[PDB]
């Protein structure tokens, strides 16, 4: 062991380079504390001919520009041209480097942290509501068992089926059991006065999905603007809607956070949301009938006081050719006037009173 | 007691030995950050552009900022890149100039860098041995090929979208297709795609509205631009859409498009071949049988038939299984795939 | 669909075995709009894979025992694009067309040893016009065909035809991608040669010869023996330049096969090079690219 004794030294110089890096290490407490302004980043490679060619492009926030090279630390998701960057006072370095996504009217257009209905508020929709519950559990705790057996979930869904069905209220009760940030979206929030703007949208719907942490991104009413017109503004919509599709066909590591969506008619059926990333999942979700009206009108309707004389064959038989958020607009009808009757607990005739009371 | 005391001392000595990957793997990475702490020392430098030179050792330079300096010539650089025209770089102490700066169009790097990794899916687009036309048979591909071998060199990323001939306002696109095409003629190198033909693919049958009679005009310079009076024997340009029935049978002449590339699955290699190289990190159990997969499966989709089989794994992860056998497969890709056949009008 | 045609053509197979030249007569017909129907892409292909299999077929039987030859080369010399003129939506197969080209070469491969010598020079004076014809095809067989046209005319004693293979050879090398091909069938620019002796031809072919070829995507194993054959002859044209940059390039071919017959070829022509170098630049750091070798000490002429 004559030869290993030499080891000691060179344990003595590592803990004394533990013990002398506290000084030059502390320093960056008090050099890197805070950038006082915000200076644009424009990367642009250059060429020296070690003497290596590696530069950027600056922009401050006074329409001021000036010349520095990439410099700054450890550097992996930095290089991009954003804003938001670290600098001191004049010399202008490159110090902490953060991503700005401002325009706060689209960043924040629905700041919901979670919802307050759950999945255990409709009733017979479980034999096609469970994929989608599968396909958004699996997907956020079992990402293990995604190496080993080779698995990407998809990320769009189409729910798509008759209006008035409450898909919005589900896809959200949905996302309440997600537990991730959730996000709205409407069609018609693209249609914008200025040229330009859906790629500002799209852009940073996917700067707060690809930046930020896992989120969920519903969308809505998405057939009101998928026409497939053959000037017109339903083809500005297919430059924004089919940037989009670029955006989830060409970009592989768009592994990360999924986007649902959901459609209101499928008249119009753009044929290019076929793709494992594009709207895959078709689940149609048709109409309910007496009987799951009846169901989700129960589930929804278990905490008002309720009569138990409910045989259900009078509203079965009112309740034709209805949708779950028209039961549901019954429901807090009668929780509206059943207030005003006197009697504390819910009658029976509240349900066709509120029925052609709204309709 | 004697020879029990060298392999002890080889133990000794393997754990002394094992521990010093622990920091001497670390301490470069410490010792990198003071030379970043050292790199960060040259700063303080400006921008400034060059039009008229007087002197041969000093000329004018143009501040971004509006106002107009003079400056020197470095010691180190010489007169080649000092030649007006050159964008330069200056240093608020003495003027003096370290590097000039290379112009480039803040959406050039956009252009010129949007770039994919990957050389394995030039080989792992099966058993497949002026233009070429991608329709839209019961198969799907038509991006993972145009993206494999675009992924595998490409010479360049010159995407073209369907979606970027809109044209807002007035419709002048031929400024767009002369200018494309003129970079096009202008750099020796270049493959161009045209995915999703089909929406800009209108037959023009009845009487078209302004909006299809911009979309046909620029048709038409296609026409004049592919047997107009203008070849185009070195650039490629890759017609994908997705139905073989409206793809403007005048753009169908065989003069622009040499061979037509069915994209599906007919051979029992080909589809055996993409059920390998997709059935890859799937773990399964010993029973192992592709025949019934491949012989059942008849004019499928690529990509889908992965979804499919993906889809199969994830009805054989409902029952929590950590191995997957291929009795899920046959009835999960049948029953999945009938439904693959419901959907498929 | 090719299920209609896949009965004639399995049924044709066995009703047509002794029939004369007459019913493929009564055959065109059936067949003329045969070809003109199925429009489908990817089903018509094996209707296109057993009917020309079929014709050409009853063209071996009729071809067996007794052959004119002449009614046969009417035949498709006649009718070639008949069942194309009607089509006006041309289908862009290229897919058995090279079935066609290549399986008319190889029945022409079986009857092109020694069958009889009239109907060889019409037909041959045929295809070659059919490869100025066609102006689309991969440039295999129609370099085939001339070539294996050429090699009797080596025998032949009639040199005039250099002006043809070596004239449509730029045609028959532009306008495809051949690695493999191309080096097999570049040796025709300086084969001839020999017999033709045109110093311009030599400027225009080892021009158009060394265009893009160093090392890579070309193996035979003899390429050492071609490269010898390649400069000489610039070197019979030329004076002493020719070599210059020719033997500065041998100094691996030792290192492919044996170093033994390498004294008296490489190492003999090792000096002539350097010694034939210009007085200028080249003198100067050519000398130093054979200095140090073990092997130049061991010639006697290193004194020299």
């Amino acid at each position: 062991k004559i030869m290993k004794s030499e080891v000691l030294r060179v344990t003595h110089e590592l803990q004394a380079m533990k013990d002398k890096i506290k000084e030059n290490s502390e320093k960056i407490k008090v050099n890197k504390t805070l950038p006082y302004l915000v200076s644009n980043v424009i990367e642009l490679l250059d060429v020296d001919p070690q003497r290596k060619g590696k530069c950027a492009v600056i922009k401050t926030s006074t329409r001021q520009t000036y010349f520095l090279p990439v410099i700054g630390l450890v550097d992996a998701e930095k290089l991009k041209p954003g804003d938001l960057v670290g600098v001191n006072k004049d010399s202008y370095l490159i110090l902490e480097t953060l991503p700005t996504e401002y325009d706060s009217r689209v960043k924040a257009m629905e700041v919901d942290e979670r919802p307050t209905e759950q999945y255990s508020d409709i009733g017979g929709l479980d034999k096609q509501i469970q994929e989608l519950v599968e396909a958004i559990v699996l997907p956020m705790n079992h990402k293990e068992k995604f190496e080993n057996l080779g698995i990407q979930p998809p990320k769009g869904v189409l729910m798509y089926g008759p209006p008035g069905t409450g898909k919005t209220l589900l896809a959200r009760a949905c996302a309440a059991q997600t537990k991730a940030t959730f996000l709205k979206l409407a069609g018609p929030q693209l249609v914008q006065m200025f040229i330009g703007d859906g790629a500002k949208l799209v852009r940073d719907a996917f700067a707060l999905a690809k930046e930020k942490a896992p989120s969920i991104i519903f969308i809505d009413e998405l057939d009101a603007i998928g026409t497939k017109r053959f000037k017109a503004g339903d083809r500005e919509v297919q430059r924004t809607m089919l940037e989009l599709l670029n955006q989830l066909d060409g970009f592989q590591p768009n592994t990360q956070v999924k986007v649902i969506a959901a459609t209101n008619r499928v008249d119009i059926l753009d044929p290019a949301l076929l793709r494992s990333g594009r709207l895959d999942r078709k689940i149609e979700f048709p109409m309910p009938n007496e009987e799951a009206r009846a169901r989700i009108m129960q589930i929804h309707s278990r905490k008002m006081n309720v009569s138990p004389d409910v045989n259900y064959e009078e509203l079965a038989r009112c309740t034709d050719d209805f949708n779950g958020a028209q039961c549901k607009a019954v429901c807090v009808e009668a929780g509206m006037i059943a207030l005003r009757r006197g009697a504390t607990e819910l009658t029976h005739e509240d349900y066709m009173e509120g029925i052609l009371e709204v309709q | 007691d004697y020879r029990k005391k060298l392999l002890e001392h080889k133990e000794i000595d393997g754990r002394l030995k094992e521990l010093r990957e622990q920091l001497k793997e670390l301490t470069k990475q410490y010792e990198k950050s003071e030379n970043d702490l050292k790199a960060l020392q040259s700063v303080g430098q400006i921008v400034g552009e060059v039009l008229k030179q007087l002197t041969e050792e000093k000329f004018i330079v143009k501040a971004t900022n509006g106002p107009r300096y003079v400056v020197g010539c470095r010691r180190q650089l010489d007169k080649s890149k000092l030649k007006p025209g050159t964008r330069v770089a200056l240093d608020m102490t003495t003027l003096t100039i370290m590097r000039y700066l290379p112009r480039e169009v803040d959406p050039l790097v956009y252009n010129m860098s949007h770039e994919d990794p990957g050389n394995v899916s030039y080989s792992e687009i099966g058993g497949l041995s002026k233009g070429c036309l991608l329709y839209g048979p019961p198969g799907t591909g038509k991006t993972l090929l145009a993206r494999a071998v675009a992924s595998q060199l490409d010479c360049n990323f010159l995407k073209v979208v369907s979606s970027s001939i809109v044209d807002k306002y007035i419709g002048e696109s031929a400024r767009l297709i002369r200018e494309m095409f003129n970079y096009a003629r202008d750099h020796q190198p270049c493959i161009i795609f045209m995915d999703e033909i089909d929406a800009i693919g209108g037959r023009r049958f009845s009487e078209g509205t302004s909006a299809d009679r911009e979309i046909q005009r620029t048709l038409m310079e296609l026409l004049n631009q592919m047997d107009g009076f203008d070849t185009l024997h070195r650039v490629k340009m890759i017609m994908a859409t997705n139905r073989p029935d409206t793809l403007d049978p005048a753009l169908l002449r065989p003069g622009r498009l040499d061979r037509k590339i069915h994209i599906d699955l007919p051979n029992e290699q080909a589809r055996l071949d993409i059920l390998k190289i997709h059935a890859g990190p799937i773990t399964k159990h010993g029973e192992i049988d592709y025949e019934a997969i491949v012989k059942l499966s008849d004019g499928f989709n690529g990509a889908d038939l992965r979804n499919v089989c993906t889809e199969a794994g994830m009805f054989a992860i409902r029952a929590d299984h950590d191995f997957v056998v291929q009795e899920d497969f046959m009835k999960a890709v049948r029953k999945v795939a009938d439904s693959k056949k419901l959907e498929s009008k | 669909m090719a299920d209609g045609g896949s009965e004639r053509a399995d049924g044709r197979i066995v009703k047509m075995e002794v029939d004369y030249s007459a019913t493929v007569d009564q055959r065109l017909p059936e067949c003329a709009k045969l070809a003109k129907e199925g429009r489908l892409q990817e089903v018509i292909e094996t209707l296109l894979s057993l009917e020309k299999q079929t014709r050409t077929a009853s063209d071996m039987v009729s071809t067996s025992r007794i052959l004119v030859a002449v009614v046969k080369m009417c035949y498709e010399a006649k009718e070639w694009d008949l069942l194309n003129e009607n089509i006006m939506l041309l289908s862009k197969r290229r897919s058995q067309l090279k079935q066609a080209v290549a399986k008319m070469v190889q029945q022409c491969c079986t009857y092109v040893e020694e069958i009889t010598d009239l109907p060889i020079k019409l037909r041959l004076i045929d295809t070659l016009r059919m490869v100025t014809e066609g102006k689309i095809y991969v440039e295999i067989e129609r370099a085939r065909l001339t070539k294996t046209l050429a090699t009797i005319k080596e025998q032949n004693g009639d040199v005039k035809e250099a002006a043809s293979i070596l004239q449509e050879l730029q045609v028959e090398t532009y306008g495809s991608m051949e690695k493999k091909e191309r080096v097999e069938f570049i040796l025709e620019q300086m084969r001839l040669c020999l017999a033709v002796k045109d110093y311009i031809r030599t400027q225009i072919i080892s021009k158009k010869i060394n265009t893009k070829f160093f090392q890579e995507e070309n193996t035979e194993k003899l390429k050492l023996k071609y490269y010898n054959l390649m400069i000489q002859l610039d070197q019979h044209e030329g004076s002493y330049l020719s070599i210059c940059k020719h033997y500065r390039a041998i100094y691996d071919t030792p290192c492919i096969q044996a170093e033994s017959e390498k004294w008296q070829q490489a190492l003999k022509s090792v000096v002539l090079y350097v010694i034939l170098a210009p007085f200028d630049n080249e003198q100067s750091d050519l000398v130093h690219r054979i200095s140090g070798d073990k092997k130049l000490e061991e010639i006697p002429k290193y004194k020299d």
